[PDB]
């Protein structure tokens, strides 16, 4: 009922590429090809409390996108590092912002990318300062 | 015409369900803000759209303010309101039994750059080529204002000209860049001062975005306006 990001499981994917889906591998988490498995879809959930939102790894339902000490995003049990305030700038696509800031800075997602292809590229957590930059852009689109 | 009554005077949020058996009729809603403040007004999706109307306290003046009545359009009001006044809201006729619900909700962010003006829900551009849309025309100095959503899918790089201007009626267009938060809309203000009258310049705008485009009627030489959304790539 709620328009803006309702819960439930859903891909992740980088705007630089429609056919690559979020997932975890080896502690860090990358864009995969489409393996139609429980590790690329998230369940994603509103946090009334907090005014923020939480997402989990189906297959893997415990874990939660998060970040180490290093700007990395990880999967890691529930914490502060785990909220996120996402903007939406088009039709599936967001922003997502840490709830927690350094410096007064935000950080987002950060994808890189070598020409359009982020292919084994590890998602960073890195400064944000517009709206306008393609690597901090990613779709979630509902299942 | 039954004219209905919130008998509190709201603050910040409060919903309104139509009873339903009152759907048959053009009827009117009397409220009051609990603080002055610009609020956000309109019907559960958008539709229909809404009237408002300034009351002066046996009552000495009544006054519209915004809104219009064509049937189908989708739209929401942004208005300044003063707690020490009155206002009414016509609904118009939902010649269709489900029950709609008024929103009322106090703004505190980008969208008062909006007051006061209807906004028009534009849904219907799928494509390249020419669009517009027919409303009943503010009169000078007063505002009417749309939102749109530029085709195609959104890569913050694939991008359409689009050509806006008037048939008639000369205005100002102030365009502004859509995004969304839990907290509402966030405005970025891109461009000002756009003479819509027969205007030949065209904006690239990225496809997939969302934009909205506040429109000053200077100059009232038709009873309608009507605004051209011409895209092309």
């Amino acid at each position: 009922e709620r328009t803006f990001l309702p819960n439930g499981n859903y891909n992740i994917k980088s705007i630089f590429s429609g056919s690559l889906y979020l997932n975890p591998v080896s502690k860090s988490l990358t864009f995969s090809n489409e393996s139609s498995a429980n590790n690329q879809k998230w369940n994603v959930e509103y946090m009334a409390e907090n005014r923020c939102f939480k997402i989990s790894n189906v297959a893997e339902p415990n874990k939660y996108l998060s970040y180490d000490n290093f700007g990395f995003i990880s999967l890691d049990s529930l914490s502060n590092r785990c909220y996120w305030f996402p903007i939406k700038i088009a039709v599936n696509t967001y922003i997502m912002l840490s709830l927690n800031k350094v410096n007064e800075l935000d950080y987002a997602w950060d994808i890189y990318d070598t020409n359009e292809n982020i292919l084994s590229q590890p998602l960073l957590l890195l400064p944000n300062f517009d709206i306008y930059n393609s690597n901090q852009m990613f779709k979630l689109e509902k299942i | 015409e039954n004219i209905q009554e919130i008998n509190t005077a709201i603050s910040d949020n409060y919903t309104y369900n139509i009873p339903g058996i009152v759907n048959n009729n053009p009827f009117y809603i009397l409220f009051t803000v609990n603080t002055t403040g610009i609020y956000k007004i309109n019907a559960q999706n958008n539709l229909p759209s809404l009237k408002i109307y300034e009351a002066i306290g046996d009552i000495k003046a009544i006054n519209y303010i915004t809104g219009f009545d064509s049937p189908n359009a989708k739209s929401y009001l942004v208005v300044l309101l003063n707690k020490d006044k009155n206002y009414y809201i016509r609904v118009p006729q939902t010649s269709s039994n489900i029950e709609n619900q008024i929103q009322f909700k106090r703004e505190e962010g980008d969208l008062r750059n909006l007051m006061n003006s209807s906004v028009n829900i534009i849904d219907n551009l799928n494509s390249t080529g020419a669009h517009y849309y027919t409303r009943q025309s503010p009169d000078v100095h007063d505002y009417i204002s749309y939102e749109f959503t530029i085709p195609g899918n959104f890569n913050n790089k694939d991008t359409s000209n689009i050509r806006l201007y008037t048939s008639y009626n000369q205005g100002i267009g102030t365009l502004f860049r859509v995004t969304e938060t839990i907290d509402g809309y966030n405005l970025i203000n891109i461009q000002q001062n756009l003479h819509l009258l027969n205007n030949t310049n065209s904006i690239r705008l990225l496809n997939g975005a969302i934009y909205i485009l506040k429109v000053e009627v200077t100059e009232l030489n038709n009873y309608n306006i009507r605004l051209h959304i011409d895209i092309t790539n």
